[PDB]
């Protein structure tokens, strides 16, 4: 019988680092590939990268490299994956999976760990959306609610529409605010959205034009 | 005080709210849209303030009162708190069924030149002023569709008793130049509407 | 035409105060009782007291005595509400209506603020839920995401379900954990439930006896 | 980018099909995954099967789209099914499987602990597990008149055996805790009603 044990789950802080162990059973341990793949909150499976445990050579993700380090340790047949400042993204379920040969056919995958990122205060990252037309701001990861938008410090109010938040996979909350101006205007007068988030002490004020 | 959860009808059913538990006299009613302030519908038991509709008619039965709307019109729906001294009650989420249904608008947002400078790109698709608030949101790269990194909203209510949803596509800035247009297709009762834009 | 001007939205942290101002013109201040009626964050309206701008005396609702302060200047015809140490429930629409006599005929209500008190890292507050039986801990009011709930350090694993947290009105999370044993251990051997909140970096451990 | 349907539905025997859009001539995976454990492969390539696995379960292609085809759906075959054509999956199909036997909730009423009532603080805790399908109407009643306000209840999830539970909450000042005569927990399940009551002792 062929076992993969991983290691116990594991709560961290953004920015912190988790090393998830995986020791195989039953098998060479050298003959065979290790995949490591994710399954995301409520999203699906996601590729995360293998590792050649004979000579140790890698393989990552284009959106993973840089970040992640998979390392193995022969004297014990077990595999590693390492991920490097965790993100509100990062809180998934990790999987490592054997590899049969070469190619992709896949053949176990242990029994998963769950390394949750918790969410921290974080100020929002406020950026312009160019264009009767129609302009506004995006207010993009935040946590957590509120947060405060007023078009030229309180002056424009008129044709103001601040949508609800939306709650990301991650946690954070991403909100925009646009507001309808008259197409003669767009060359002639600034719009400036002045984003306030109480919560991180976050006071921002954007420039939007064209 | 009690009052039901939610009441259900259409134009012209004539629903009539219930309040129980409710002492003599002194029984008053408020309307309250989302986003103002709720006004006083009905005096004690049956009077009506001056500039109020004779459509909304109030009655006791003498342990509990009760306020009828002859038609349940369009622009007549909100939530209504009956008040007995310094208490109200539970509140009726008094929805409509029979009502016009709205076609949404979509705006769509390439991300912007300064996300971009940070190694991020966003696309923003905004629908509002629809009814009634089921909107099906679908994004296609060139015609391909894509879900990965997809985060839709629920449908919220507006200042004008119509819906509104927001709609984000999050991507990293090579896959998006490398794609000729990013689609934003919302279907809402049956009818689609499709905003596409492009790296320009 | 009779008008009630409320202050703007405020946002504020926990323990803060807010006053909430309504000035009112079209009609003789003094001659009619000023009302405060909450929203409350998708829940119905709640009365919070009345006050008297005529004498001064004011009236406060059993829950709200001691925590809310109506006070009037008469000189421009303004009503103040103000409350003290805001809670994590505090988070609403406030309005202020007025009325007269012993009947309740609120006629306007002016045009409302929003109160909003942002939810803080706070670490759970637990107590014991005492009793084939089941007893429990009860993880209260703590947030964000996630809370670990072991039980005689990870001893005990037979008959555990830590159910899932409730999001409660406040916005914070509140969780269970039980275990079922045999009702003839109740005296012999002791229980002891372990919950861990890493965001606050809060770990308490306590005793349930029946 | 594979698609395959957000969810599908059936019965004991309802032999129904998996569609995976737009995956390549060969190389086509299958993986079976309850959540809780890790995902157990089902097919190869195309409709290739790995030893120990039930005939049960077949995959083909029609052309350009893969399927996996279950003869008869068994109350246990339940999960997340994902199709991988090399290292990207799908995303994954809810498969749920109906007529499952009915099951009666059981419920714990626990009254406001000693320490919260020592802290100005009173919460009854009404837990309830072990009931299918996940449909249940909690009402808390206090000397048979239904209270509402300071209620808060979470929806029901799926546990380790495949049962519902869910929890519910009342929010009580400790004057009102003890001033009262009882407080119950009523839960209504499938048309029979589950009765806890509990009071200041």
């Amino acid at each position: 019988q062929v076992q993969l044990v991983q290691s116990g789950a594991e709560v961290k802080k953004p920015g912190a680092s988790v090393k998830v162990s995986c020791k195989a059973s039953g098998y060479t341990f050298d003959d065979y590939y290790m995949h490591w793949v994710r399954q995301a909150p409520g999203q699906g499976l996601e590729w995360m990268g293998w590792m050649n445990p004979k000579t140790g050579g890698v393989n990552y993700a284009q959106r993973f490299q840089g970040r992640v380090t998979m390392t193995r340790d022969r004297s014990i047949d077990t595999a590693y994956m390492e991920l490097n400042s965790l993100r509100s993204d990062d809180t998934a379920m990790y999987y490592c999976a054997r590899d049969y040969g070469g190619g992709y056919p896949l053949d176990f995958w242990g029994q998963g760990t769950l390394v949750t990122v918790f969410n921290q205060i974080k100020g929002p990252s406020v950026f312009p959306l160019a264009p009767t037309a129609a302009l506004g701001c995006l207010v993009k990861d935040y946590f957590p609610e509120p947060v405060t938008v007023s078009w030229n410090s309180g002056a424009l109010t008129s044709g103001v529409h601040t949508f609800p938040a939306v709650l990301q996979s991650s946690g954070l909350y991403s909100l925009s605010s646009v507001v309808t101006v008259p197409s003669s205007s767009l060359g002639t007068q600034t719009y400036i959205c002045n984003v306030n988030h109480k919560p991180s002490n976050t006071k921002v004020d954007k420039k939007v034009e064209p | 005080l009690t009052q039901p959860a939610s009441v259900s009808g259409s134009p012209g059913q004539s629903i009539t709210i219930s309040c129980i538990g409710t002492s003599s006299d002194n029984v008053s009613w408020y309307q309250h849209h989302p986003g103002k302030a709720p006004k006083l519908m009905i005096y004690e038991v049956d009077n009506r303030p001056s500039g109020v509709s004779a459509r909304f008619s109030g009655s006791k039965s003498g342990n509990t009162a009760s306020l009828t709307i002859s038609g349940l019109q369009a622009e007549d729906e909100a939530d209504y708190y009956c008040s007995s001294y310094e208490v109200f009650g539970t509140g009726t989420k008094v929805t409509v069924l029979g009502q016009p249904k709205a076609a949404p608008s979509v705006t769509l947002f390439p991300p912007s030149s300064e996300e971009l400078q940070a190694n991020k790109a966003t696309l923003v698709c905004l629908i509002s002023d629809f009814y009634p608030g089921a909107v099906t949101v679908a994004w296609k790269a060139d015609s391909s569709p894509v879900k990965a990194g997809v985060e839709t909203t629920t449908p919220s209510k507006q200042s004008n008793n119509k819906y509104a949803a927001s709609s984000y596509l999050s991507l990293t800035p090579e896959q998006w130049k490398s794609h000729r247009s990013y689609s934003c297709q919302v279907t809402h009762e049956g009818s689609t509407v499709e905003k596409t834009v492009a790296p320009t």
